[PDB]
């Protein structure tokens, strides 16, 4: 049963080349059609191109001067290369299969990857400053402030606390993002047992833990 | 290229209601019209292909109809898990093109927020900043008005507010409101209050601490 994974850098400078990989498992790229799709901010989806089962590529004409899609059949991977990027290329990038027998002839993308974010900017990375928010049920928080670019990933107790969590969308202000996250637990679990927020910012190679201590 | 228009970008309906989402193409697309669902976590799934055919595994509550330029996706009875954004896609002519999406939100009974307030952390204060944070969690409807007061008077600026997407399990919303000052400004005042007005009470929600 197919799975698709997009991978590649999260931050690239204008004029440089964006290079992404789709790694396909549970199926083989020598059958069907293997597509790249991106979504700009404001939910604008764009079909960029594909590579066929025999290795022929099709490119959206407006991208043809900059784009190439190639593959490695022996590793079941296919690749997107986009040259000479600008801020207009900031998007979430998806790979998708058109292989399922019943649908292939109706030009549907029958299985999609999760997508991967790419930001195109000349700005340096800024890691988040992570601050603990301590005070029947008790609500605790983490303030994840002043980072660039998106995304960050926030977890609680390394993923073991997943219920009762709200992670608020990041907002851009003075050229940096800030978000916060809350977690609600029974009063009889904290502080007797520890609660820690974990924040990963892969663009700056940072991952930190902040224990919530009573004040 | 074929322009696909979803004129309605958002819809709100009750559990059990029937809803229709519609797509108009710039040309005759000969029934090559597919529909996708993207849930708030970002996962994209094929629901309907070739106007009206259900993709393997999709519930029969979904159907589709249309011809020429005009196509519809219909959900017979809305369910909690249908909170998502729905996109059309033409498959008549390359490059494939998509509608702008229609975000579907599901009504639920009104629900009062649970409110929490947090003074600046000692670590942030060591750096020279002072963010005061109020969470207003698990409420409905989404519209909520938050104001900050410092020593009893409204403070309009330095406030940043962010709402969650609608929770796919309970249909509530949550929001954060952060007042950011410098340490020096924070230390000039004693009382910090976040006050929210919401349709679930005639009194404001008031949560305060003294520095």
């Amino acid at each position: 049963e197919v799975q698709l994974v997009e991978s590649g850098p999260s931050l690239v400078k204008p004029s440089q080349t964006l290079s992404l990989t789709c790694s396909v498992t549970g199926d083989s790229i020598t059958s069907g059609f293997w597509n790249w799709i991106r979504k700009f901010p404001g939910n604008k989806l764009e079909f960029m191109g594909y590579i066929t089962y025999s290795g022929t590529s099709y490119y959206k004409p407006s991208l043809k001067s900059r784009i190439s899609i190639t593959r490695d059949t022996s590793k079941n991977q296919y690749f997107l290369q986009l040259n000479s990027v600008t801020a207009e290329d900031t998007a979430t990038y998806y790979c998708a299969r058109r292989g399922f027998l019943t649908t292939v002839n109706y030009y549907a993308m029958d299985y999609w990857g999760q997508g991967t974010s790419v930001t195109v900017s000349s700005a340096k990375t800024t890691p988040p400053s992570v601050y603990p928010l301590a005070p029947s049920m008790v609500t605790l928080g983490c303030l994840v402030k002043g980072y660039f670019p998106e995304p960050v990933t926030v977890t609680w107790n390394s993923g073991s606390l997943s219920s009762g969590v709200h992670t608020f969308p990041a907002v851009l202000q003075s050229d940096l993002y800030t978000l916060s996250s809350s977690v609600t637990v029974p009063s009889s679990t904290w502080p007797s047992e520890t609660v820690t927020c974990n924040v990963a910012h892969p663009a700056s190679s940072t991952k930190v833990d902040k224990k919530i201590v009573p004040r | 290229d074929i322009q696909m228009t979803q004129t309605t970008s958002s819809l709100s309906a009750s559990l059990g209601d029937g809803i229709t989402i519609s797509c108009r193409a710039s040309q005759d697309i000969s029934n090559y019209l597919n529909w996708y669902q993207q849930k708030p976590d970002g996962t994209v799934k094929l629901l309907i292909y070739y106007t009206s055919r259900l993709h393997s595994g999709v519930p029969s509550r979904f159907s589709g109809s249309g011809s020429g330029t005009d196509y519809s996706l219909t959900i017979s009875n809305l369910e909690q898990e249908d909170i998502a954004t729905y996109f059309c896609q033409q498959g008549n002519t390359l490059p494939y093109t998509f509608g702008g999406g229609t975000k579907l939100e599901i009504k639920r009974a009104d629900a009062a927020p649970t409110v929490s307030i947090f003074p600046p952390s000692s670590e942030q204060l060591t750096s020279g900043g002072a963010s005061v944070v109020c969470f207003l969690n698990n409420f409905y409807p989404k519209d909520i008005n938050v104001k900050w007061k410092i020593d009893g008077s409204e403070r309009q600026n330095g406030v940043l507010n962010s709402w969650t997407d609608q929770d796919s399990k309970d249909s509530t919303y949550s929001m954060s409101s952060t007042l950011t000052l410098t340490k020096d400004e924070y230390e000039r005042h004693n009382s910090y209050t976040c006050e929210a007005t919401h349709k679930t009470s005639t009194s404001p929600i008031v949560k305060s601490f003294n520095r």
